[PDB]
């Protein structure tokens, strides 16, 4: 898996 | 200011009632500031969230959450696009009934 | 007087092992039998004596228990009062005692557990052969099927010191994480109204994303759950400091907290909650 984690800030999809 | 809002906040926390009417009556107030630019993403964002899957335990709930994240939404002046499915879907199985229907 | 002292480690009880505890201060001094070899001790030893009757006394514990557990409870005590290592052969027959007491529960034994889990906790030694049952029973006795608060919190206590070291790395993060989650799952469920061990396992969590992040930020994933509840406490100091870690995690403007709260942020872990106090928080502190 990559290192992703819930609790990050990872804000996808601004202008998708 | 920073005194009244953290006070503000903390009473706000306890009282359910009197705090939903908060949200509904500040996200307008934020969506009015927000630009073209965000405000498209945002609300063509926000029907994936008013779905939002297994964010269904609130269907119990009386406040249920998405009951006045709606609210708050459809009183914005500019919130044209959302799905008439979904619209039935929170009016059925949240406590939108009356105000799902008179959006549709 | 080293000739009749040893009498009273026969476990002679009738409450003078208290007495005994006395003796506790003499130990401090050297206590060199456990380092090197039995005969390095002089003219004091007959502690040979006394390790002998400490190691001899796990036959009727563990053969099968009150006046046993408390006896082996104050010579464990004594004897690893300034040496906190000792031979893992007493341990390895030791601990069978501890899960054999445990799934007898169908008053003292709270105790007994609390300073046997005291005085196992400072070393670990074995090959993952049998610290994987020892970090079994731990998850499935003392967090599960705990009737008593009182050991519960004591894990929490010798968990938050494992995780709290950081110089030697005698924890894992697979067990550190297996037992973080357990008690995410049951502290909560089985003591809500015993507040304090729920705020010590909180001040645990918050320590946990707080210090030691460039380490460990896989842990934080499953620990989602525990966050949120924490963040949801009744409690405003937990809540507080909670909220503070969970702010600046994110940059200060409007927008980016807004498609935050919106598409990244999960409330199922919630239950039952009006999370939208939470996004008043974060909306109004950035201001």
């Amino acid at each position: 898996v990559p290192p992703r984690s819930l609790f990050d800030r990872a804000t996808p999809g601004l202008l998708k | 200011t920073g005194a009244l809002l953290s006070a503000f906040v903390q009473l706000c926390h306890i009282s359910t009632t009197l705090a939903e009417k908060t949200w509904v009556q500040l996200f307008p107030r934020l969506w009015k500031i927000l630009s073209d630019r965000q405000q498209h993403a945002l609300a063509g964002e926000i029907s994936p969230f008013l779905c939002s899957g297994s964010h269904q335990v609130q269907r119990d709930c009386q406040p249920s959450a998405l009951n006045c994240f709606v609210e708050a939404m459809s009183q914005c002046v500019p919130p044209i696009p959302i799905r008439p499915c979904v619209l039935k879907y929170l009016g059925k199985t949240h406590n939108l009934w009356f105000r799902s229907t008179l959006m549709l | 007087l080293q000739r009749g002292i040893a009498a009273c480690m026969t476990c002679g009880n009738t409450k003078v092992l208290r007495a005994v505890h006395s003796l506790l201060s003499r130990l401090m001094s050297i206590f060199p039998t456990e380092p090197s070899t039995s005969s390095v001790a002089s003219k004091y030893e007959e502690e040979c004596l006394y390790a002998a009757v400490g190691k001899v006394i796990y036959e009727g514990l563990t053969n099968y228990n009150p006046s046993q557990l408390f006896g082996t409870l104050m010579i464990l005590k004594s004897a690893c009062s300034n040496n906190p290592s000792y031979i893992d052969r007493l341990i390895s027959v030791f601990m069978r005692s501890l899960q054999k007491m445990v799934r007898e529960h169908l008053g003292t034994s709270e105790l007994v557990m609390l300073s046997l889990e005291l005085v196992k906790t400072r070393l670990a030694v074995m090959s993952m052969e049998m610290r994987k049952n020892f970090i079994q029973a731990i998850l499935t006795s003392l967090i599960e099927k705990s009737p008593d608060a009182k050991i519960l919190r004591a894990v929490v206590k010798i968990v938050e010191e494992w995780v709290k070291n950081n110089s030697n790395q005698t924890p894992t993060l697979r067990e550190k994480s297996i037992l973080l989650v357990k008690m995410m799952t049951y502290i909560e469920k089985r003591f809500p109204e015993d507040l304090e061990l729920n705020a010590q396992f909180l001040d645990l969590v918050n320590y946990v994303y707080r210090d030691e992040t460039l380490s460990g930020s896989e842990l934080t994933a499953k620990l989602e759950p525990a966050f949120l509840s924490g963040l949801r406490c009744a409690q405003p100091l937990i809540r507080a400091k909670f909220f503070e870690v969970f702010d600046n995690s994110m940059k200060r403007r409007v927008y980016e907290r807004l498609l935050y709260v919106t598409c990244s942020q999960n409330w199922e872990a919630m239950g039952n909650h009006f999370w939208i106090k939470q996004c008043i928080e974060l909306l109004l502190a950035v201001c």
